[PDB]
């Protein structure tokens, strides 16, 4: 599992996949403008493979997105824009420093996952610390099982 | 070689690329070491460096589409899609090295296999002995028996580095395979440098 998530999180391939899904799933109340921009830029981002150059154009995918924002169409063509584009966000936001910066991200948050469990037992012993988090979560023993 | 060299263990640092940027776009000229990353020991170094030969030389041409592509042997194959903003107004190229000679005529075939849009560079070590005669010779033989830039897909002009760099253009479609013009200068630079505008006269570098 580490080895595959490894090699994984090194191919350049990997962002535009997912950007082909979130995009691929809403064809409509998605301006033409932008998907029209969209699609050519992840195309781009294709032809360069393999190239010591290549990064994911994050920054761009977002700046056509902040263009049409920039217009701000107004009374319900305002939301719809806003929310329909959440998953595109999502995933710029993720790559804004390429897959190198994702990579470490990954990694970084499962560790945080063991000290977010480890650090509440220690000083002293199970029961104590057992009561800590009983008197923390009091409105949740779900929470305190599953530490 | 610093700059090209650690790149290489991660791509990506947010800070190499900037680097190679420098390279490419830096007033020291660097084509005195470039060709020497035939492939250096990490053989993905051999991208690096022709991406910023191929950017740095080709500073005029728009270029917008670069990909790196292998071969399970001695072949890092570069292909490049630009254009041409004002000059006799879409055309094709790519890069590839060699060694000694033989190695090129060896998989000339196989690397091809990527109007007369295509333009090809060649690079070949042979890091000893200027001998202009016997290198021009030894080119011509191949671009006269081998028509391969014809028959295959159209190559427009084949040029081979030397390696301080010694450059021999060979056009193998309707003049003589030889360019007493551009020796010892990459023609990627003949819209950068009008040298078009001297029709007039006899010119000697």
């Amino acid at each position: 599992w580490v080895e595959r998530l490894m090699k994984t999180l090194r191919d350049p391939s990997l962002p535009l996949l997912e950007l082909q899904d979130i995009m691929t799933s809403v064809s409509g109340r998605i301006p033409p403008n932008v998907e029209k921009s969209i699609k050519k830029e992840m195309a781009q981002y294709a032809s360069n493979i393999t190239s010591v150059l290549c990064q994911f154009p994050s920054q761009q995918i977002a700046n056509i997105l902040d263009s049409h924002a920039a217009t701000l169409n107004r009374k319900s063509e305002r939301e719809v824009f806003f929310m329909n584009t959440q998953s595109i966000v999502q995933l710029v936001q993720r790559y804004r420093s390429g897959i190198r910066g994702h990579m470490k991200a990954v990694v970084m948050d499962l560790l945080r996952q063991y000290l977010r469990v480890e650090t509440q037992f220690q000083n002293g012993h199970y029961d104590k610390c057992v009561f800590a988090l009983r008197e923390e979560n009091k409105s949740d023993m779900n929470t305190v099982l599953n530490y | 070689e610093s700059i090209f060299l650690s790149a290489i263990d991660m791509y990506g640092h947010q800070f190499c690329i900037e680097n190679l940027q420098k390279l490419i776009l830096s007033e020291t000229s660097i084509f005195d070491v470039l060709p020497n990353f035939f492939y250096h020991s990490n053989q993905v170094v051999r991208m690096a460096a022709l991406e910023v030969y191929v950017r740095r030389a080709y500073i005029a041409y728009e270029l917008n589409s670069v990909q790196h592509r292998q071969l399970k042997d001695n072949t890092c194959v570069v292909e490049f899609q630009f254009m041409l903003p004002t000059s006799h107004p879409q055309r094709m190229g790519g890069m590839v090295s060699f060694r000694t000679f033989e190695d090129f005529v060896r998989i000339f075939d196989e690397v091809m296999g990527c109007e007369p849009i295509h333009i090809l560079n060649v690079a070949i070590k042979t890091d000893c002995d200027i001998e202009d005669d016997r290198l021009a010779a030894m080119f011509r033989e191949f671009t006269q028996q081998n028509k391969a830039t014809l028959v295959d897909h159209g190559i427009r002009r084949l040029t081979f580095l030397v390696a301080f760099p010694k450059f021999f253009t060979f056009r193998a479609r309707d003049k003589f395979e030889e360019d007493r013009i551009y020796r010892h200068l990459e023609p990627a630079l003949a819209f950068q440098l009008e040298l078009n505008r001297m029709r007039n006269f006899d010119l000697t570098a």
